[PDB]
This record gives C-alpha cells, structure tokens and sequence, in this order.
C-alpha cells in the first residue's frame, strides 16, 4: 500500500510538462 | 435516552396485578369531535353541559371531557389538530364523500412524519410505499409530472402545465401516492394549499373514527390487496344525534379500553413536522 | 450525497462564420487582411413539443496565411495576407439554450456528443476594385467533422452564459478555391471572403449527453436548476476539513485496514474510482503530485540526497544521535520499498479509507489532504535492525532498546554500532515495537517463530495474531489506526 | 446449460403424435389466389373436418391468409405454436422469397437502430441489419476512422450506394467492421440490428413453385438444404392443401417445439 | 460445491494480483506479455486502432485458466480458477488433506507463486 | 485531402493471429519473458 | 533553479532513448522477438 508514495514521487517529474501545458494554454 | 436497546424480560407465571400510577395530569380527557350538524339538529346549547353531566355519571370528572365542532369532513381534513388525549371523531358518511373519509381516516388513525416540499425549485420522489404526499389548504390542485431517466416528462412536457396529470383536484385534503422510484414534477397553486412529503410510521392509537353512517368503506390502507378493519375503525347506526351522543356516553368505557393514551403528542398536529 | 442525473437531449445548431476586413491606403485596390472573426448568432426551434431558444458563438483557430500581392505599384492589386481554412484549422461552436439541461451544466460526471458532419462552401467576394475587369474570389470549401464536446463559456454582454464547446475538425473538399481573374487558381480550403455562401446559417444536428451531479441531502428530493454556481460556492476551509478527515476514522475497522494495507496500490488503484467531476478526474493525479513534491517530507528527501552528494566531494546525548537517524530511516523508508509491514503501508490504507467515502464539489482538495497526510500521519514511529539475535530498536522521538529475540530483555545499546548497520542492513518498520511486543511475550507467552515473523513484521504473523483476536496486538495496531489524523 | 445424464438402454418411449395434436395448434398461411382459385369459402370449415380426421382437434387448426409474399414480408407474425407457410414462386422474386425464408426460419436477437446520429458497424457473420415497411430504400456510406467516406460523401445522399430499393423487406449484409452511414426514410421503414441466433424449430416453409432455390444463409458457400424448406409441384391449390392435410404427420415431425426464452410479447392462438 | 465455488472467486481474485503485484516467478502475464510482443513484432497488420483494442485482449485472454501457490512450512497450497485445489508436501510431492480456510487466510498476506508448472505437471 | 487507409479490426484480425500462433517456438519465449518489457521496449520495433 | 526551470527528466529523456545504449536494448530485445517468430 505504500507503493503509492513511491509512485508520486517517482512520477512527479510529469507536473512540470503539466504546468507547461497551464502556461502555453 | 430511555435505553430502547436492552431486553426486558417478564414471567409466565406471575402476577396479574395493578398498573401503580402516572403522575403528569389528575387524570386522562376525554374529547368529541362532532359536526355542526349535531348540534343543528339538536337545538340546543345547554347540551355540552347536559352531556358533561352524563359522562360525570360514567365516570369522568367534570374537567375532563371536551367537545370540539367542525363544519364538515372536508373543511376538517386540512390541518386537524387534536388538541387533546382520548379523541372521538363522529363522521357522517355520505356518498361521494368515501375518499374524503378514508383520507382523514389515514391523517388521523396513523402517526405521520411530514417534511416540507418546496415545489418552484426541487423535484420529488417516494421513498417507498410508506411514503405519500399530503395537500392542504383551501383548494389543492395537484398537477404532477412524472419524469424518466433523461429527466424528460413522460405523458407531460416539464414547461407546459397544461400536460400535467391532475391526480387530485380543488380537494381540502388529497393523500397522493404516484409510483415509488421515478422523479415528480409538482405543480399546485402554492397560495392557498401546500403540500408535504409525508412517511407513514406506525398508528395513532389515541383517536377513534366512528363512521355514523352507511357501510365499511374506510381504507385506511393505501394498497389495494390490504382492508383490516382496526378495533378504532368503529361504526355505528343512526337517526338521531342524541341517540348517538347517549350511545358513546353509555358505551364510553368500551371506547377507552380500545384505544391507548400512551400515543399523544406535545403539539396537537396530526403529524411530525421534521421540516 | 451527490446524485448523478442524466440529461440528454437531442439539438440543432446554427452557426455562421464571422469576417473582418481592413483596407490599405491609396485608390483602393490593395487589402491588408482578410480573417476570420468570432461570430454570435441567435435562434428557435421545436424540439420535444417545446420551442426551445439556442445562443451559438462559432470561432476559427490553426488558420493559414496565404498571401497575394501584385507589388509596389500603387493600383496593382493583391492582399496582403488573405487567411483560409485547410487541415490543421479548427472550429469551435459554443453552443447554449434556454432549456433545463444547460441549468444544471456547472458539476458533470461524463459529457460526450454525436453531431453530424457538414459541407461548408465558399461564396462569391467581387474585391472592391475602382476600374477595370472586376476580379472574382470564387470556390472552397471544407467540411466539419464532430471530435470531442468540451465545457465552455461566452462572455456575452448581459452575463456569462455557461455552455457547451463543440470542436469540429475539418476537411477540405472538391471545388478547387481560385482568385479568379487573378494569379490564383486550384488551391483548395476555405477562404475567409465569404465563408457562408450568403446562407443564412450552417446547419448541424445531434445528440448530447450529460451526467449532472446535482446535490443532495436526502433522497426524496432532488433539485432542478443548479444555482450554487462557483460564485456561490467558497473553499471550505483548511481547519474545517481536517476536522472532518479526523472525524470520519470514528467508522474504521482493525483486520480490514490490514488487509487493504497489504495491496500494492499505484495511482491507477487509488485515484481511480473517486466520484468527481469531469474537470477533476481530468487531472486528479497531477493536481496530486504537484502539491506532493514541494511537501516538507519531500523536501527533505532532496535535501538528504543533495546532501549525501555534496558530502561525496566535501572530503541525553543519545536522545540526539537517535532522532536525527530515526528521521533518516522515515526518509529511507517512504523512498525504498522494505519488506515489513511499513508503517506508510497503513498509512495509505487510513488515506484510501478516508477519500474514498467522500466527494469532489468543484474543489480538487485532494492535494492538501494526500499530501499532508503523507507527512503527519503517525508522527513518532519506530525502526528495527536484528543482528546476531540482539535487534536494536530505534524510536523517531529519540529513545532506544536492544533486546534479545530468542527472549525479548533489553542490552546496553551500543551507538555508532547500531549506525554502522542501519546503512546497509535492511531497516524493519517496528509496528509492534518493543514495549507491545515485550507484553505480548509476558502474557500470552509466543515461541521462537512467531517472535522473529514479528520482530520482522511479518504480515502473515501479524494477521494471525489479529484473527486470534489478541487483545494486545488488537489495541496496538488500533492506536496506530488513531495517529493517523493529519 | 446444466448437464443432462441419461442412459443408451433406456426403451424408446411411445408415440407423443396424440398428446402433441392434443396440446398444440397448427397454423397455415397462405396467399389470397388460394382462396381466389378454391371459388369457395366454406372451404376452411371443410379443411378444419378434414383435419380433425387425423386427429388434430377442431378449434387446432388457423387458417391465416396473407395478400402475397412481398407484402406479408413486413412485420410476420405467427400467431401460432406450429406455423406452415405455404410460398408461391415466380422468377424474380427468388431473392425476397429467401430473405422471407430466412427470416422466419432462422431465429433473430434485434435492437432498435438510430440512422439520424450514430455510424453502424456490423459485428460479424451472424449479425444484418433488417429493414421492414411500407417501401424501404437503404442508401449506405462506408467511412474512414476520419469520417471521409469512401465512394461517397457523407454529406450528399446522391452519392451513397444503394443496397435496396423500394422494398418491403430487406436483410442487408454489408462489410464487417467498417462504420456506415445509413439513409432509410424514417417515416415509412423501420431498420433494426438483428443477430442471427439458432434456427427456429417453429416454422416450415412450403415453396410451392419452382427450383430449390431458396438461399438461407448470406454466406456464399454454404447452401444447406435444411429439412423445413420443403417443397412441392402444383396446378390447383386444392390438390396443394390436400398433400398438406395428408402429410401433416410429417410436416409437424420435420418442425419442433420452439425453444427461446423471448422478451418480446406478442398475441399466440396457444390451447 | 462450496468449496470449488470458493477457490474459484480465490482464484479470480489471485488472477487480478498477479496483475497488480511484482511476482518473482514466471507470472503468467509474463508468457502472455511475451506471446503478445512476438505476435506483433512479426505480424505486419497493425493499424493506428489495433495495438490499442489488442493489447487489452492479450491481457483479457491470453492464458484464461490458470493455478496459484502457497507456501507454508514444508508443504503447498495450490488453487485453480476452474476450481480445482490441492495440497502437497514440497520435499516429496503426496498430496495431504486440504484447508479453505487456511488457504482463504493465508492467500491475502502470504505471497502467491503462479503455478506456471502446476502439480499435475509436478507429479 | 487524404483518404489515409482502412484499418484492420479485432473481428478481421484474430482469424489471422489464430494462423499465426503456430508458428511460434517455446524455447526463447523464455528469454523474451525473462527480459522486462517496459513502455520504451515493447514498442520500440513495431514495424521500422 | 534559476527562473521556470524546464522539465530536466523529460528534457534528458527526449535523447536518451536514442542513445546507443538505448538502441542496443531495443536491438536485442527484438533479436529475441524475431527468434520466437521464426524458430
Ligand atoms: C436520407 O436521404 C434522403 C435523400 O434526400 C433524405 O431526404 C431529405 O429529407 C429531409 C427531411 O427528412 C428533407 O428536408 C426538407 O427540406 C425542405 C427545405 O429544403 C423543407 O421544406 C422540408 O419540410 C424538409 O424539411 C429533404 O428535402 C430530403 N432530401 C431531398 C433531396 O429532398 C432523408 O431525410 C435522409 N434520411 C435521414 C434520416 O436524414
Ligand atoms: C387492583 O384494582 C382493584 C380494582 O377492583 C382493587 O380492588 C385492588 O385492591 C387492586 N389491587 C391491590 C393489590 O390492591
Ligand atoms: C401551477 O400551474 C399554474 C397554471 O397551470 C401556473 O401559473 C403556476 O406557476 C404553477 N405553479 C408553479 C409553482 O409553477
Ligand atoms: C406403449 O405401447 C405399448 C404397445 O402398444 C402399450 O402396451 C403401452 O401401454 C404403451 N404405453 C403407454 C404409456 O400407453
Ligand atoms: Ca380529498
Ligand atoms: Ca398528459
Ligand atoms: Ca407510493
Ligand atoms: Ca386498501
Ligand atoms: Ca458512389
Ligand atoms: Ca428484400
Ligand atoms: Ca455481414
Ligand atoms: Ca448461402
């Protein structure tokens, strides 16, 4: 069940392009 | 918190005895609810007294026994407040009127829990079949639309009235039951009649309808496969309203022992506002 | 609490393009753009037996620039930079009418249409030439294809009407658009002349549905009109809803949090079914990881990497000692995956407990919850290293013990042995730490496996004791439960 | 469905022909020049006295007269628990006679079809899309994963492909797995998605013309002569119902009880 | 037959498991995973809607009935999706009597071996 | 514009995997499922 | 950190798939596909 705090931050990486689609649109 | 969770446990063997006391009032009261007509055709008004002196006889102190006048079944049924803890209501049958009797009979013989209905901005459902509706007022003209699971009215367009299903019209009281599960739109004439979403819990047992008049045609039971006839389901025959009064007053300890005080309310409304 | 309510309906949308222009100086015979223009357009039509009134708003994005022009000259012609419409271009038409469905637009479950296609041609543009052979823009076309409904608002004068966005591709068609009379001719696309061929309004028809999540306190009754608009609707607030997460582990249960505990769960497993919106459930995992990388616990573990780095080339007095590497272990244990029960573990079962029994209002709040979870919930903890059958057990808070498995009585702690080891030995999560274990021992007298399945945390020990109902394996772990409150 | 165990030893049962004519009905449908050559019209009550000889008793046997082949393709109804439908041919109705053949012998699963909104595909071998009216014309456009149709556009119905025209009933295959637009005149016909189930034991078609030429299955190749697309000569409809009241024997036997838990009502002249 | 109908939900459930979790074994989903590669890369029909609406049926499809394990002090617990279960000694393979509510406790904590070998193989 | 291509379908396809299942070995499929597959991996040769 | 700094994973992965390293990888593991097809 702890998987998923290792997920997050192993995926965080993911919010950058996120808030690069926030800013570009 | 009087402990509704732990069991009781009696004995099959000992002892029929007493019931000790109950100290709230001296004693219980005793309360007629009969129609103008009663008191039209007796021609009178020493009567109330007359009658008080009779029940002293039977055996109720004088302070104990309250006579209460309506026009009619019809201008009765919209809010009947028993004001009171042994009830008699003294309905006349007449044709034409037998769901107007059966619907007081269902406010008053049961214990309802009402909640409001707001009906300019909510839709409406029914729980299950314990679950009616209830308009009152001076004229309730209850105009429903069923609607299906597009919320698109079925048999009715939602923004032409005209296509509604009148289930009850210019009634003083209407029990409306529409089919249980499928979103309502309501429409009635908000000035005058309300209308509340009322569940049914169990029965009222302070209040005894006798029917004076023609056959059993109470139903106080919405479903169509259900007829008991309740011990306060009671009727008699008559020509003469003081041949019914002397009835009730010779009878009056029978018509006690079929009901129970226990049942009484703090407001004398027929049903449990839970807004 | 929140009902969903289907709202499909069947629709007609009219919409026509809108055309700018603007004129280059001298005779009048050049043009300096010719484009397309957001375009309103107001209707009525009978559907359902009502006359049902419909608001559309079309617009153009991806448009080309073709160019034309005839030179310096000053009566040459040409057109500076004159637009079409080809592959890459789209249309969006904002579609909105008066009926109920568009009342109760503001908080959608799922929201997807089938409109069919269109041919949209060219019309006739005689470019104002003073003098002369009149040229003749002739021609073009393209044809809308439906892909995708999305929500949207127009920013109409009286208010901003909340509706639906429909964005068609495109896709050019037969009739080669020319200039003719002119150096122009088999191009093909829609120019921005006179998009709408004089017709009154380009006509689609379709099919939208709608899954509204009206709100809801009881079942009987059910609202029309959705008016709790974002205008009337505020953050709820930072304490008030950590209340409410702290309130709702009244409900949870000892064995089942166990047994949840021990999935793996991944972003698909949790942040999937959450009854959200469609705004939400777009981003839902990102909006969580955002929030989550800035958090103070992953902070910290950047820093303890960045500091190991930097330290790589840079070359009670226990209580202290103790604290700094029980902090440590707690980063060690969120990044590695240990084989014990890991308190983490169950603190993501207390957090998909506790979400999944609640609801998104128009407010993500997701982010502030799993992440500040993730750093407060079971705030002191306890860590274990076993070696030669002495496990020296370590507490976030600074204490320390050494016990004997075999028997569980303590030793002298040895510091700077216990530090060598916690690097490299693998660290077990003490969710039955010492002091409980120590009374398990006492009382409920265990033997030689079960003490080591529990000194290593073992889940099929640990579930065993719960299923024996042990009161003391019973309360412990139901106190570990009650940390967990944000 | 659950297993059934039984024996190779067990002794054959007796003749169920009594309990069957007993407990079920036979119906038969037939064109009007039936009644047209017989010049009669006690000829039903004849028919019916005849029947009762063979045992089928006398309120059994329904005599359901239908104008002709294309018009009764519409919507067919058997109201019955034993269905005859006896099938004059003519050159050029060979392929509405199979259409109707194959869709009262082969039994269906259908689902209503939307042709304004949506593109249909076809699921496979076992699924057409039946259409059912006064005239139907389907006119159908194949279409990319981009909606470009190929061989028309899907916005000109001039350029769709007719597959069938002014016809009361057509069963149209097309290619599995290609999303079409449809144009079928919604106010005359009716066009459903239908499966193409197991057979149904509940019909007999009795082509009374020409060669063996009805083709149930859309397939090419298979052209099974299954045993209920009987098949007789004739000059004179007397001769044809006399054959039929004779061999009714056979007739029932070759069909069989219907087996299909339906969620369609529908009137049946059951005993 | 409770006890077949159980291991069979058992063995549904194990079957979603093995998806989510990381197996040390060879995992069934590993030859499916592996089937599914070589048949794309040879096949040389593939469509922009094709891996998509493939990919899903090799994880619907490939290998329907398969078998678990449990491990437990010198003996095994096997399940099967069909409903067949067994329990043998591991050092030498003679099947011992069966426990589903032993299995039904240990088969949520303990590890499951996908029984790609399973014991009417072993024996 | 384009008419791009037609695409193969499930219903069309699994005929031709169903012929093309036997002529797969066994004695690599276990080196190519000993080998972890990842997002880059398994598409990575998807027809050059 | 300077100002907005871009994605730096996806922005080294954007050519670290095509790394030599990377092809090789591919390269075997599609070396094994092709063995499995054709024994
Ligand atoms: C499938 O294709 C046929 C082929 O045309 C379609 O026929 C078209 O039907 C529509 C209405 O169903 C007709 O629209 C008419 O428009 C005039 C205005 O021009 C109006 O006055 C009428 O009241 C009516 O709305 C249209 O004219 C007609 N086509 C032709 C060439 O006349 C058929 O509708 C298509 N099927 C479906 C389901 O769309
Ligand atoms: C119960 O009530 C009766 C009434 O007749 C009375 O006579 C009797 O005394 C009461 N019980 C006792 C125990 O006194
Ligand atoms: C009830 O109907 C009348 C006319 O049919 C209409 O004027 C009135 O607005 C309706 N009531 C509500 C609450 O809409
Ligand atoms: C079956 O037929 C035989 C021979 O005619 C007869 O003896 C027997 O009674 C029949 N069975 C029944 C159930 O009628
Ligand atoms: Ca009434
Ligand atoms: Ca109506
Ligand atoms: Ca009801
Ligand atoms: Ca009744
Ligand atoms: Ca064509
Ligand atoms: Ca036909
Ligand atoms: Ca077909
Ligand atoms: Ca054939």
């Amino acid at each position: 069940a702890s998987l998923i705090y290792r997920q997050l931050l192993t995926n965080s990486y993911s919010v950058d392009l996120y808030d690069e689609i926030e800013q570009i649109g | 918190n009087y402990g509704l969770n732990i069991p009781i446990t009696g004995s099959m063997d000992t002892v029929y005895s007493n019931s000790t006391r109950e100290e709230v009032f001296l004693t219980s009261t005793l309360c007629l609810y009969y129609p103008t007509e009663a008191s039209t055709q007796i021609s009178d008004g020493e009567w109330k007294d007359s009658l008080s002196q009779m029940f002293l006889i039977k055996g109720w102190p004088t302070g104990s026994v309250y006579f209460k006048e309506y026009s009619n079944i019809v201008d009765f049924s919209v809010d009947p407040q028993l004001y009171c803890d042994y009830n008699l209501v003294l309905m006349k049958y007449d044709q034409s009127l037998e769901l107007d009797m059966s619907e007081l009979a269902d406010l008053i013989l049961n214990e309802w829990l009402c909640n409001p209905m707001d009906i300019t901005l909510y839709y409406y459902q029914q729980s299950g079949e314990s679950n009616k509706w209830i308009s009152m007022g001076s004229s309730c003209t209850v105009k429903v639309c069923p609607l299906n699971t597009q919320t698109l009215g079925i048999g009715c367009q939602t923004t032409n009235v005209d296509s509604f299903e009148t289930v009850a019209e210019n009634e003083k009281l209407a029990i409306v039951d529409v089919v249980d599960g499928i979103n309502h739109k309501i429409n009635l004439t908000t000035t005058t009649c309300t209308i509340r979403n009322c569940k049914k819990l169990g029965p009222r047992e302070n209040v005894a309808v006798i029917q004076v008049g023609g056959a059993n045609i109470l139903d106080i039971t919405a479903d169509p496969t259900t007829n008991p006839q309740i011990e306060r389901m009671m009727r008699v025959n008559w020509k003469r309203w003081w041949q019914v009064f002397y009835t009730i007053v010779d009878y009056i300890n029978q018509i006690v022992q079929v009901m129970s005080k226990r049942s009484r309310s703090l407001n004398s409304a027929a049903f449990y506002y839970r807004v | 609490l929140w009902k969903e309510m289907q709202y499909n309906r069947d629709i007609i949308i009219r919409f026509k393009f809108g055309n700018s222009i603007v004129k280059m100086g001298g005779l009048g015979y050049k043009w300096s753009e010719i484009s397309y223009k957001a375009a309103n357009y107001q209707y009525n039509y009978l559907r359902d037996g009502e006359q049902v009134t419909a608001h559309t708003t079309c617009s153009v994005n991806g448009v080309n620039n073709f160019s034309y022009n005839g030179g310096f000259l000053p009566t040459d012609f040409g057109i500076s930079r004159y637009e079409v419409i080809k592959e890459n271009s789209y249309v969006y038409v904002d579609y909105w009418d008066d009926s109920k469905a568009f009342r109760n637009i503001v908080y959608v479950r799922s929201l997807a249409a089938n409109l069919n296609s269109v041919r949209c041609t060219g019309g006739s543009y005689h470019f104002s030439l003073p003098v002369g052979a009149w040229p003749v823009i002739n021609g073009g076309a393209v044809s809308l294809h439906f892909a995708g409904v999305t929500l949207s608002t127009q920013f109409t004068d009286f208010v901003s009407l909340n509706s639906l966005r429909f964005r068609f591709s495109l896709t050019v068609d037969e009739p080669p658009f020319s200039i003719l009379r002119t150096r122009t001719v088999n191009l093909y696309g829609l120019p921005a002349a006179n998009p709408n061929n004089g017709n009154e309004y380009y006509e689609i028809s379709g099919r939208f549905s709608l899954i509204s999540l009206v709100p809801t306190n009881d079942d009987y009754q059910t609202p029309i009109m959705n008016s709790v608009t974002v205008r009337q609707d505020l953050e709820r607030q930072l304490t008030n809803l950590r209340e409410e997460f702290n309130s709702l582990s009244q409900e949870i249960a000892m064995a089942q949090l166990i047994d949840l505990a021990l999935l793996p769960l991944d972003m698909f497993s949790m942040f999937s079914g959450i009854k959200s919106t469609i705004d939400l459930t777009k981003s839902m995992a990102t909006s969580v990881m955002k929030k989550f990388r800035k958090s103070k616990l992953a902070t910290s573990i950047s820093e303890m990497t960045n500091s190991l780095s930097d330290a790589a080339s840079s070359a009670n007095d226990i209580s202290t000692q103790t604290s700094t590497i029980g902090k440590k272990l707690r980063l060690k244990e969120m990044i590695t995956q240990t084989e014990g029960m890991s308190f983490d573990d169950i603190s993501a079962a207390v957090l998909k407990t506790k979400i999944d029994m609640s609801t998104q209002i128009g407010k993500n709040t997701l982010p502030d919850i799993v992440t500040e979870a993730s750093e407060k919930f079971i705030p002191k903890r306890s860590y274990r290293i076993l070696k030669d059958d002495e496990v020296m057990e370590i507490n976030t808070e600074g204490k320390f013990f050494a016990y004997k498995i075999n028997t569980f009585d303590e030793v002298p702690f040895d510091v700077n042995k216990f530090a060598e080891l916690v690097t490299d030995s693998p660290v077990i999560s003490a969710i039955i730490d010492f002091k409980t274990l120590k009374n398990l021992n006492d009382n409920y007298g265990i033997t030689r496996t079960e003490a080591l399945n529990l000194i290593k945390s073992n889940p099929n020990m640990l579930r065993n004791f719960i299923n024996q109902n042990n009161p003391i394996i019973r309360n412990r772990i139901e106190q570990l439960i009650l940390q967990c409150k944000l």
